[PDB]
Parts: structure tokens; sequence; C-alpha cells
RNA sequence: GCCACAGAGCA
């Protein structure tokens, strides 16, 4: 949802488009939703009890 | 990695930081404390002794020399102060007193025919000791010590010679007495060092990066006041990083500027967007920092608006005039015969088992017998041919 | 007298009828480039003037002239340094009759 | 108390012989720098620094093709960067 | 020739050949050459 | 942490690859001329052309 | 490498080679040897070069290639709403080729409004500068964003946003130059079509003809990313509550 | 003898005003927590174990 | 250490508006975002010139060592 | 003639160290390989390394 | 067009198109005549220090040029070589050279020649082309001083060495020649340095001229700069309370309220900064267009204090000619 | 000068 609602001429999604540096997560994390967070392919571990 | 760098900023150290004499100490001319503050900051009184200037950054492609990291530095910013810094380093002696009842000795200064010292002691002074004020150039003499050799006793010299690419200027000279009763001299050298090529800026969210070229004024970009960007930053370090605090803080600092307040930029709070968006609006400016640039080069309008504003940036301790090293034929160690280890031994550089194995890959084994035995250690031998020994 | 280390013809760009030229010309950059480009790109014979500095590092700049036939590129060279003589003869004067005028 | 390095000592490890001073070995010749960029040099071309340039020296044996180039360089001396520092005589 | 300071007391002072490394106003044992009173030229740039 | 394992591991492929060529007879052999493979990879091709 | 020499302490390569050295400029050192012997220079000179190295030997692909700040400032001008007028034009042709070469004005695209160039044309007058020149390259590719056109039966070139890369002769006809077509890693790029039909000296010149234009172009063409372009919108904030 | 720590209890410069500390020629705003021994200032650090 | 002569991105002389903004803040208690307005900075370049300074001098006199503290 | 052409600059040519080509070519992308967990076709409990 | 538009995203037609070989037309070939109809110049004010004037009907090349010429290729006196006597400050020595090189002298540049470099330095320093500054600064403690005072201007005596300190010493013929004009720094208020009793400085600092591409300091201009002439065009009537917001987007003196109609109209575009805010709204759109007139340039030129801004301009403007006539009468060598 | 120790730089 976010990536098609970025308007023209924006500078991460042309950057991404040209494959010169960034991809299509690294904007959508940074506009929208980070995401889950994967530790030793699992979720975040029980530190405490 | 920003947690790592600042510890490698320079900047101020202390309140006695012209009292000390220390082993060596970066110090920055112009030291300014930051737009963005923390409350970290003022709790741990940093902002008494910044290290680092705010600089009028232009998120922007300007050459081909900004890329993977680098930085474009402006020329006429480099002339008034901007990331002008000091180099102090500490040279000391014994002189100890042997069993023999024999001590080293300071003074001598071997005067030519006409009445004036010769080029080896022309800033060493009558005392032996070199005078506080004047230049030293390489192969110069600021520690005239002799020692005994039995140990009327006969001195051998064994001044102290200075050896640097630069030129440095004798900033103090101490002399005391250690707590076993031997005179101790302490000799404290300065250099002044301005930013060139391959000098490390690193910009508080990272984003470590060496001068790629130094340009002019007149080549940079400009705003409608005139107000001509000190740094250029690529805006290709942004999107694989994700440093958004950085764009926060250049409109915190701009919006600061602006209204005469410094702004606070504190973990899980700080300065909220919207206000400092209001202050720039109520100020003239663009809400989201980008202002409309036209091209020192050609005149005409950028045909997109240049994200515009102060950034503060520290100056790194690593710096290439300490990097530079080259070797040719010189000292080889007597065990193996080959060259020394290090540039302060005038030393080479290893062609190690994976550069070999590189130039295996590709094939030339002419040049891999020049680089480990021609240019390394080539030994002629008698082989007898029966025996083998 | 003459300096003849100022302007030159680079032989190995330029073509046999001169109508295509390059000129390599020392200490000068974009302030005076960027003015001839402008003033010679006026000239209705001219096809393609350009001008770039190699390296920064060099103050050097190398400018290219291709015409059509009707003229040659060292004409257009001199064409438009005399226009551009023109061009900040007419701004002086104007400029200092309004400074004279209040 | 710190064991005495025997032969076998010398032999292994990373600081031996064969990995430290046979498989692979310091070399004259070397010169090490930071590196910045420079789109305008060809990318068959690196720029080395003037300094560097004056001290990494290459021996070029005197033909008939390049005597007057070499007389040139011996002229301009060592501290002039087109130029030489050492001559090696052919019955020395 | 007054050349040294007392890195305390602040008192100019001069030492001989058997004159002890210290100063003569108070005990205090260190000291700093004076500046030198030649000429020393810098480029303003 | 995966930086000395890599090397490790390319030290150990090396000094067990290095020894082998394409002789004239497009027979890749080993140095004390022993036949690894009688042509490269079954065709003889050259993975960079 | 060839050298040169340059007066500012530092080693200085082009940024198309520091991609298969690993190497970015923050602080990174290399090292240099000069070979002392005839034999060893003529082989260095000749089989660890960089115009005989533009290939990796794991797959055959280029690794010396368009890098950052190059793709895009060549994205930019390839853009399809990129015109340019003769003057614009012919700066930008000097900009490539350093005041040197002869460059051949084709007829533009548009001609009864005014007359101006499209930046494809540009890029083929590039790749190949005069008749003089013997570079005529052939190549179909994919772009890294290709969304694929409304009817099935359309061939690829009929795409949205300029997804498929067609050159034919020298010019190039449809697509925008970005990874997939000047970067590295793929084996249907222009440069590894240059070196493969026309040997590696050809491009070689093409790669420097590149670097020079993108390294002058982008900087009196600004691009700037801003908060701007990282902050959403009003109506984005509300479907990302509700999932 | 002890080598004591800079601005511990058993310190000069413990609970000192800024004048005394330019009399000292000591900074004020020096964290302390060092050993000056042999002219070399050197810093315990904190371990963990178990 | 002390107040640049000359503003680094421009080329202004702020090195003469310290001692007159000391003054503005001081005695006519003026924020600061209006004595930097009343000494003619208005490009922000000039304004972070004396707005962000730190004066060390003042500091580092405090230590002179050709007279006791 | 261009195929004919390609097919014959594609041999290896001899004299080539292709076992040092090939020890390189597996030793690097081990540099480049981060840390992934997978998963043996949609079981979520065999963790195949 | 010749307006360069401005939208939300980006700015559109900025590059100039007054040329033959843009249309069929063939039109816009260079007449020396027609440039001389259409280019104006106005000046709006001129201080001792400010300049503010309009070029119209210019290229934006030769704008530039002029400004670039402004910037670095302008003469001006600074501060070259300091000779130091006794320099007992806290701030280094190479510091109070720098900052000494960085103050403005009011110097005609006129009055001075050249220094020949491979001159030897016996020779190089004549009394055309140096000027000599002497500094000489003691401080002493103050003894009839407040009991309880803690300002350092009353504790002692010199504690500031400021930029009026720095005494001209004439040197032959300039007993003459400066004779109505002596060397004075333009910012006497300058804070050279601080000092504290015991402390000294002594130094005498030979000035040439040279141009600010060398370096910084020789630099005549605070800031050359120019910016083109916004335009803001209202293409539907803006009514009510939406025109107050419509006034709200600008600065306050650049769109008014009529008084009659009640709808915004356009007051004073110059003191409009482009901060295209008035984009940012829906509803304002297909309402407001903005633009910049490409070829309406207004020069805004700040002198350091060494001479008039409308003399920099002009010796820009005689140093373009003069380069462009030293070009044509080169010969041109293969 | 030898020897360990400690920190730092680049992925
Ligand atoms: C520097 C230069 C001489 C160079 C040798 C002299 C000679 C001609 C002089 C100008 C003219 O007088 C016109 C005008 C008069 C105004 O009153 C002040 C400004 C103007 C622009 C003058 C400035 C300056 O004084 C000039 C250029
Ligand atoms: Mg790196
Ligand atoms: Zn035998
Ligand atoms: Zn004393
Ligand atoms: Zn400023």
């Amino acid at each position: 949802v976010c990536i098609n609602e970025l308007d023209n001429w924006n500078a991460p999604l042309i950057m991404a488009t040209c494959g010169s540096k960034g991809s299509t997560l690294n904007v959508s994390q940074m506009v929208a939703v980070v995401g889950q967070q994967i530790i030793s392919g699992n979720r975040v571990p029980d530190g405490f009890q | 990695y920003q947690c790592a760098m600042g510890k490698q900023a320079i900047g101020a150290i202390a309140y006695n930081q012209f009292k000390r004499i220390d082993t060596l100490l970066y110090l920055m001319t112009y030291p300014q404390q930051p737009m963005v503050k923390t409350k970290t900051i003022e709790l741990i009184d940093y902002d008494k002794l910044p290290a680092g200037q705010n600089a009028t950054v232009a998120v922007m492609s300007y050459s081909g020399y900004d890329i993977e990291d680098a930085l474009v530095l402006n020329k006429s910013s480099i002339d008034r102060g901007f990331g002008r810094c000091e180099t102090r380093r500490k040279t000391t002696t014994v002189l100890k007193r042997y069993a023999n009842h024999t001590q080293d000795i300071i003074g001598g200064m071997r005067v030519d025919e006409n009445g004036d010292p010769i080029w080896q002691h022309q800033s060493l002074g009558p005392d032996g000791l070199g005078e506080v004020g004047m230049k030293v150039q390489s192969g110069q003499i600021y520690i005239n010590k002799s020692v005994p050799t039995n140990s009327q006793t006969q001195y051998r010299e064994a001044p102290v010679i200075y050896r640097g690419p630069e030129p440095s200027h004798i900033d103090q000279v101490m002399m005391s007495v250690s707590d076993n009763d031997q005179a101790l001299i302490k000799v404290l050298l300065r250099q002044n060092r301005r930013p060139e090529l391959g000098d490390k800026f690193s910009s508080r969210h990272g984003q470590k990066g060496v001068c790629g070229i130094i340009v002019k004024q007149e080549d940079m970009p400009f705003n409608d006041q005139g107000i001509v960007p000190d740094i250029i930053m690529n805006p290709h370090g942004f999107p694989s990083r994700m440093t958004v605090g950085k764009m926060i803080e250049l409109i915190s600092g701009k919006a600061g500027v602006l209204n005469g307040t410094l702004e606070y930029g504190t973990c899980f709070g700080g300065s909220k967007l919207e206000d400092m968006s209001k202050i720039l609006v109520d100020q003239g400016f663009n809400y989201s920092g980008k202002d409309m640039l036209y091209s020192g080069i050609t005149g005409e309008c950028l045909q997109a608006y240049i994200f515009f504003g102060p950034i503060y940036y520290q100056k790194l301790k690593h710096m290439v005039l300490d990097k530079m090293h080259a070797r040719a034929r010189g000292p080889r160690a007597v065990l193996t015969r080959q060259p020394t280890e290090g540039r302060s031994r005038d030393g080479g550089l290893r062609l190690g088992e994976m550069e070999r194995d590189c130039v295996i890959a590709y094939g030339a084994s002419q040049l891999l017998l020049e680089r480990l035995m021609i240019s390394s250690d080539a030994f002629e031998v008698d082989v007898c041919d029966k025996c083998g020994l | 007298e003459p300096d003849r280390e100022k302007i030159k013809l680079l032989t190995q760009a330029t073509s046999e009828d001169g109508t295509s030229a390059s000129f390599q010309i020392v200490e000068e950059d974009h302030t005076l480039g960027n003015a001839l480009r402008y003033v010679i790109m006026k000239n209705p014979d001219v096809e393609f003037c350009g001008y770039s500095i190699p390296h920064p590092s060099e103050n050097l700049l190398n400018i290219r002239i291709q015409t059509y036939g009707e003229t040659t590129a060292v004409d257009a060279l001199q064409k438009g340094l005399k226009d551009l003589m023109d061009l900040c003869d007419v701004v002086e004067s104007k400029f200092t009759e309004k400074i004279k005028s209040m | 108390v710190k064991p005495i390095r025997g032969f076998c000592q010398r032999l292994k490890g990373k600081q031996g012989r064969f990995r430290g001073n046979l498989s692979g070995k310091r070399v004259d010749f070397s010169g090490r720098t930071v590196i910045s960029p420079d789109p305008n040099l060809s990318i068959d071309e690196v720029a080395v620094p003037d300094r560097v340039a004056k001290v990494l020296t290459y021996p070029e044996k005197v033909t008939r093709y390049n005597r007057h180039k070499l007389q040139e360089l011996i002229v301009n001396g060592p501290n002039v960067h087109p130029g030489a520092n050492y001559l090696l005589k052919r019955n020395e | 020739t007054l050349k040294y300071i007392c890195a305390e007391c602040s008192s100019k002072l001069s030492l001989s050949r058997t004159d002890a490394v210290r100063c003569k106003d108070c005990g205090h044992r260190i000291l700093l050459k004076a500046r030198t009173k030649r000429l020393v030229q810098f480029e303003a740039r | 942490v995966k930086t000395a394992e890599t090397g490790y591991m390319s030290r150990r492929l090396m000094k067990s690859l290095e020894d082998l060529s394409c002789q004239y007879d497009n027979t890749v052999r080993t140095s004390a001329n022993g036949i690894v493979q009688f042509t490269y990879g079954g065709d003889g091709l050259d993975p960079l052309e | 490498h060839y050298a040169k020499i340059r007066p500012w302490r530092t080693f200085r390569l082009n940024e198309c080679v520091c991609t298969p050295y690993n190497a970015d400029f923050d602080g990174d050192e290399m090292n240099l040897h000069v070979p002392q012997t005839e034999e060893a220079r003529a082989e260095a000179i000749n089989l660890m070069g960089v115009k005989n190295n533009l290939l990796t030997p794991k797959s055959g692909e280029p690794i010396i290639a368009a890098t950052q700040d190059f793709i895009t400032g060549s994205y930019l001008i390839s853009h399809k709403d990129s015109f340019y007028d003769r003057a614009t034009l012919t700066q930008l042709l000097s900009m490539m080729s350093d005041g040197i070469e002869h460059f051949d004005i084709p007829p533009p695209a548009i001609m009864k409004p005014y007359y101006l160039w499209t930046g494809k044309q540009v890029f083929s007058l590039l790749i190949k500068p005069n008749h003089n020149s013997p570079v005529v390259i052939n190549l179909d590719a994919k772009n890294k964003v290709f969304v694929p056109p409304k009817s099935k039966s359309l061939p690829n070139e009929m795409s949205q946003n300029d997804g498929f890369v067609i050159i034919r002769g020298s010019q190039i006809l449809s697509g925008v130059m970005d990874k997939s077509v000047l970067g590295d890693g793929k084996k249907h790029s222009v440069f590894y079509t240059i070196l493969r039909d026309y040997g590696p000296q050809e491009a070689a010149n093409a790669m420097n003809r590149m670097a020079k234009l993108c390294a002058r172009f982008l900087g009196n063409r600004g691009f700037s990313i801003g908060i701007n372009d990282v902050t959403p919108a009003d109506d984005l904030k509300q479907k990302k509550e509700e999932l | 003898r002890m080598p004591i720590m800079l601005r511990s209890n058993k310190c000069i410069l413990y609970d000192a005003d800024e004048s005394k500390m330019a009399k000292l020629n000591e900074c004020p705003l020096d964290p302390g927590g060092y050993f000056i021994v042999n002219g070399t200032e050197k810093v315990i650090l904190v371990q963990e174990q178990l | 250490m002390i107040v640049p002569v000359r503003c680094f991105s421009c080329g202004k002389v702020v090195g003469d508006k310290w001692e007159s903004y000391l003054n503005l803040l001081q005695e006519d208690e003026l924020d600061e975002g209006t004595a930097l307005s009343r000494l003619g900075l208005k490009r922000y370049c000039c304004r972070r010139m004396i707005l962000t300074h730190v004066d060390l001098i003042e500091k580092f006199l405090r230590y002179n060592p050709l007279e006791k503290r | 003639e261009i195929a004919l052409f390609k097919y014959r600059k594609a041999r290896l040519e001899p004299g080539t160290a292709i076992g040092a080509i090939g020890a390189q070519s597996i030793g690097e992308p081990g540099t480049q390989m981060t840390l992934k967990t997978f998963h043996f076709a949609g079981v979520a409990s065999m963790n195949v390394t | 067009s010749n307006i360069v538009g401005i939208e939300y995203n980006r700015v559109t037609n900025t590059t100039s198109t007054d040329f033959p070989g843009f249309s069929k037309d063939a039109e816009n070939e260079w007449n020396v005549e027609k440039f001389k109809k259409d280019f104006e110049v106005n000046i709006s004010s001129l201080d001792a220090r400010e300049a503010n004037f309009d070029l119209i009907n210019i290229d934006t090349s030769i704008a530039n040029a002029f400004r670039r010429i402004m910037i670095s290729e302008v003469p001006s006196v600074a501060a070259e070589y300091v000779y130091f006597f006794n320099n007992t400050s806290v701030i280094q020595d190479e510091v109070l050279a720098h900052r000494i090189g960085l103050v403005p002298l009011k110097v005609d540049p006129d009055m001075l020649t050249w220094v020949d470099s491979n001159l030897p330095d016996d020779e190089k320093f004549t009394d055309e082309n140096t000027i000599v500054l002497s500094l000489n600064v003691k401080c002493t403690r103050n003894p009839d001083a407040p009991k309880g005072s803690t300002d350092p201007k009353e504790l002692y005596n010199n504690a500031h060495v400021y930029a009026r300190d720095l005494k001209f010493e004439p040197q032959g013929r300039q007993s003459t020649t400066f004779a109505d004009c002596p060397v004075v720094p333009a910012d006497p208020d300058i804070l050279l340095a601080k000092l504290r009793p015991g402390q000294e400085i002594s130094l005498k600092a030979h000035c040439i001229l040279g141009i600010g591409g060398d370096h910084a300091k020789f630099s005549p201009v605070s800031t050359a700069s120019y910016r083109l002439l916004p335009q803001i065009n209202i293409l539907q009537p803006i009514k009510g309370e939406s025109a107050r917001r419509f006034q709200k987007c600008f600065p306050p003196g650049v769109i008014g309220i009529d008084e009659g109609s009640d709808e915004a109209y356009v007051k004073d575009a110059r003191k409009d900064t482009v901060s295209r805010e008035v984009l940012r709204y829906e509803e304002f759109a297909d309402k407001v267009k903005l633009g910049r007139v490409r070829n309406h340039f207004i020069f805004n030129v700040e002198s350091a204090g060494a001479m008039t801004p409308e003399e920099i301009f002009f010796k820009s403007v005689r140093i373009l000619k003069n380069k462009a006539e030293y070009l044509k009468n080169c010969p041109i060598t293969q």
C-alpha cells in the first residue's frame, strides 16, 4: 500500500527502481511499518522469566 | 558505528589542555556546540568541551567525487577555519646517571665559521634544548643528548632528530627531576593541519567519509541569500542505511538557528517535527527543509529541490598525513634479510598467501617470481651437485 | 611577446578542412567557458559548441566547436570572443549610466 | 615462565618460516595510502601522489631508443618529479 | 639571561652550570623554557 | 565472526586446488601429471567466456 | 593499472573499479606494488589489467560496470520525460568526451514545435559517437522493475515504465538504463555486449564516457533526498493502523 | 604506598571548587576515576564474572 | 576556542559581533533569536557562527603560566 | 560465423590455473552469505543447515 | 517561454532557449543592437557596504560569470606574512596569523602592484607591493580596579587585542601616497586575541593583494549572489476566508486583499521567498501558478569594506571583457 | 633493541 502511493520523483523510489542503492523493503521500513524482528530464525527470546 | 566513532572525534580535551604534555593530542581550533542537542549532552557537559563543527550541508550529487561515502568540501570554508586542527606530540629523554659516576649531557651548539648555527642545529638553542616557537624540519635536532662512551670522559653524540613528512613547531620545553634524582626533559611539538583529500569526517549518525574533492566557493551551488554549503553529501547513503534521524537533525537545526534556540534531539522524545516545520514556514523557508539552489557552474536553477541545512560534523583522528607510506629500498631484517615491518621502521608491505594465490589464479609466473624473490630476498648461493648441500 | 602557450589547437581532434576543431585554453574555467558556449551557440553556422574541464587539478579548458561548411571553427571562436566583448561593453555602459543617473 | 623459541616454534604458525617468510613475505617498492574517488580517470588508471612517485622507482636500462629521455631525467634530479634517484653503471 | 619559568610561582629565573633544576623563590621542581627572541615567520593561510 | 571461518575455508580450498591446470591436450591434470578431469566440465568450456 | 601522477596525497581510482576491490571511500587504504622487471610488467598489464578483467571468473558476469550515482544519473538522462535542445545536447556530449571526440548529431525526435533530443539519443551517441566508430551493438533486455503490458499478446517493449530496453544498430529504441543494463551481475548489459563483440578497449571507452557524463551531469541537474520523500501521506496512517 | 584514585576521598581534588582546580592545574570537568602510575594515567576496567 | 573572524559558508565578518551579542543578552535581556537579528545576521550560516560558539578562551586563560593563580 | 567464432573462443585456454579459479569462486561467495534459517519444504521443525 | 515553472516536486524549464537551432524560425541570432535595446539595469539600493540591483534581459551564463568573477577573480588586499616577536598568548602563532590574515583591510587595490613570486625574499617586497601593519599589545594588571569586579575589562588593561590595534607603518613613498587614505581595518571591533597579565603580542604583518581563488581572505565580497524575480499568477479569483489562508502561505508583504472585491492579488513579488507552501494545499491547486523570470536577476552584492560593491561589479565586467580580449589577441598554436 | 600486552583502522 505504501509503495503504490508514493509520487514520482521520489528519491528512494527512484534509487530502488534503478537498483543503484536500496530496495523496496528499505523504503517500506522508512515510510511504513518496520516489521517483525527475527533473531536466530525465531522471534525475540524470553530474556526474563 | 557512531558510538565507535564518537571517541575518535577531534576536539577540546580539557580546560588545561595547553598545560598538559601528552604523547598524542589532537585539538580543534574552532569547536562549536551542536544545534540539535540531547539531555545526555547537557548532563555530561559535552557542550562545554565540544568536538565538531556545524556545517551547512546540501544533500545532493554534486560530482563523481562524492560516490561511496566520499564528501565534497568547500575550499573557501577550509580557508576560513573549517576543520582546522593541531597535533601535539611529546618526546621525552632521561639523563640517567650510570654506576661509573658518569651522566649524560645536553649542552652543545656547533657554530660554523661565520658565526651561525649549522642546519642541523638551527633551532637548538644555547642550552642544547630546542627553542620554543621555532620551526623544526626533518633532520634537525631539538634535544642534543650525549652519552659517555665508557658507560676526562669522552661523550658520543646520540641526538634526538626530528623525522617527519611535515615541519613542526616546538611548543613547550620542560625540565624536571624524577624521583630517583635523574634529569627528565620533555619537548612538546605542535603542527597545524588543515583538511585535505583523505581526511575522515563523521556526521554523528555513522556516515563516515573521506574528502574526495575540495572545490572553490564559486563552483558550489547557492540559494537566494547566497549561502554556500561547506560539505556536500551524496543522497545515496540514506536509503540503504535508513538514517531518518539525520534528516530530522537537519530540519531541527535549521529551525533552531532561524528561531535562535538550540534544539533537542533526545531519544524517545525531543523536538517534534511539526513545530520545526511551522518555524520554517514562518521564516519563509520550505517546511521540509528543501531549498531551491542555483548551480555555481552553469548558473541555472537545479531541476530538483535540494535538502539544505546545518548538520553537526566530527573530524576524526584518521588523517592521510599519518597513513601514507612508501618504501622502495630500505632497512632489512638481520635474520630473514627481508624488509622490516611498519612505516615507523620504513618497512614494506606484505604479499601474503591470499595475494600470492590470486596471482597464481591469474597465471603470472614471472610476476610472482619478481615479487617474491627479486624484490624481497634474492640470494646467490653455491650448491653442490653431488651431496646436494 | 605574444603568449604562445595560452590557446592551442589540438590536431588529433580537429578536422581536415577546419570545420570541426578543439581548442585547449590554459588558466581558464567555467566563468569563460559558459559565456563562450552561450555566445558561440548563437552563431547560425555553429552546430556544436561545448566546453569541458578534464580535471579540477589542472587549470585547463577544452572547447570543441563544430560548424557547417560555411565558416571554420577558428572564425566562430573569434566572432564569439568579439561578441562577448561587445556584450560586456553594453553591460558596462548601461551600469555606469544608471549609477551616474542616481 | 615464557617458553623458549625452538626450531619447531620458528617453523610453525603464521609467524614462522613457511607462512611468514616463504609463502608470503615483505616486498620492496610498495606503498600504502588511503583511497579517494576520481571519475575523470580512465578505468585502467590509478592516480599516485607526487610524493609517492618520487620514492617508488623503476629501473630502466639505457637503450638506443631512450638515451635522451634518461639523460633528461638524470639532469632533472631526485627532487623534480620527472627525474631519477639512482644510477648503476654497466661495469660497476 | 632570563630564560626559564617556574610552573607554580611564575617567576623568571636562570640556571648556571652548578645550579640544580629547581626554582629559587620556592621548592617547585618543574621549569618551563621561555619563548625564544628570534624572529619566527608564518604564512596567514 | 564469519570472516574467520571464510578465510580458513578459502585457505584450505586453495591449498587443495592450486596445483591443477588445463594442459595442451585439453585434460585437467595435477602437478604430478595425473588426470582429475579428461575434459573440463564434460565440455571444455570456460565459465568466463 | 596505469599510473597517473596527481598532487593530492591519496590514491585515486575510478568508481567503476571499486566493486571488484569491495572498496568504499570511508577510510579504506590500498597497496601499490611496482614491478621491477619487463617480464613482470608485461604479464601484469596483459593478464591482470582492468580492461582484460571486466568479467568475474565466478560466473562470467561483468564486475566492472556502473555503480551508484552513475546508474541514477543515467536513469535520469534516459527517463522518458527528458528532452534536450541542441545547446544542452552539445554540452552533454562535450561533458562525456572532454572536448576531444567528434560527434555526429542525429536528427531530433521532435521537430515541429521545437527541436528536442531525448536522453536515449544521448546514450546512443555515448555508445557510438560518430560514423567512424565501429561499435554496433544489438540487445534486448529487461530492467530491474518490469511491469508487464496490459495485454499478453503485446510484446515486452510495449510495457509500462519502460521496462524493456531494445538497442538496434547503436540506437536505443525503448527502455531506461539501470543496473540491469549498465550495472554488474547481468550478461545482457551494454558494456558486456561491447566487450564481447568489439573487444575490451571499446567497453573501457564507453565506461569512461558514461562515468564522465554522470559525474558532470547530476551536479547541474540536481538530485536530493529529503524528509518529504520519507513522510507518509494522511491516508496511509489509517490503512496501516486498521491493518 | 597505595596509589590513590583521583577525586576519591583520599585525593587532593575531593570536593574542591573551580578556583582550587585552577590552582592545582587540574580541569574541573575531568571525570576522574584513574590512577597516575609513572606519569601514565591508567583505568581499571569493570569486569563481568559469574 | 575564540570566535571566528569570518563566517565559514559565505564570508561575513562575525568576529566583531561577539561582544555586542553578549551585551545584548546580558544588559538588554533580549532573547537569543532577536539579538542575532539586531546585529545584522540574517543568513542562518552567520547565525550559527555565534549561536553555536563555545567561548573556551576564558576557561583556558584560567591556567596562565606567567602569573600565582 | 558469429556462433562458431563464439564457440571456439569459449574453450578453456591451455595453461589456465582452473583449480585456483574454482577455489576462489567457491570461497568468495562464503563472505557474502549472511545468516538465514531455512526449512525443508513447509515443515517448520526440521531446520536443515 | 522564459518562466521557470515551480511545481510541488520538480522545477521545470530551467535551460535558456534563445539561440538558432531551437526552432525552424532560426531566430534569436546574436545582434548587439537588440541586446542593447533589451538589456536594462535598475538600482534599488546603493549603500557603502551593500548594493542591490536588477539586471533585466541578460543570459544566465553572463550573470553567473559576473558572480564568479566577483567571488574569486577581483583582487583585494589581505595580510599574507606575519613575523612574530614574543607571542606569549595562549592562542597559537598559526591561529593568530590566520586570524590577522582574515581581517579585511580598507586599501584600494589599484594602489598596489602584484608581487613577483620567483624573486628572492630579500627583494620580493617593495614599497609598491606591500603594506606593513604593526601590532604591539602588553597586558598588565590594573591597580585602580574595583574590589569585587569580575569583568576582564576592569581587572586588566589590555585583556582584549582588537583589530584597531593593527597600526599602519608607512614605508618609503607610502608616506606620501597613503597620506589622505591611511590603512585601517574595515571592522575595527574584530576580537583578535584575549590576554592576561604577563602576556604580550608583538608582530609585523606584510600585506599583499591576491585573488579569492587562491585564498578566501582575498575575496572582496561578504556575499555576491543573484536570485530570479518570482512571479505568482492567480489563475482564478480567490475570495473570502480562503484568501486569508492564501495570504498566510506567503510573506506578509507579498499578497494582499482588495477592500472592494475581497479578492487576493499580488502586491510585491520581490519579497516572495519561494517557500512553495501554497502548493501543499489541494484547495489552491489549479488556482495559483508559481515561477521565476529566467532573465531577471536580482544581484545583492555585499562588500567586505575594502571598496564599494558597484566598483566590484564594474571590475568584474572589466575582467570578463579583458579575458575575452586577451583570448582574441592570442595566436593559436598547433 | 627484543619480547609479550593493550587499543585502533577497513569490510
Ligand atoms: Mg570502508
Ligand atoms: Zn658436496
Ligand atoms: Zn617557583
Ligand atoms: Zn554566513
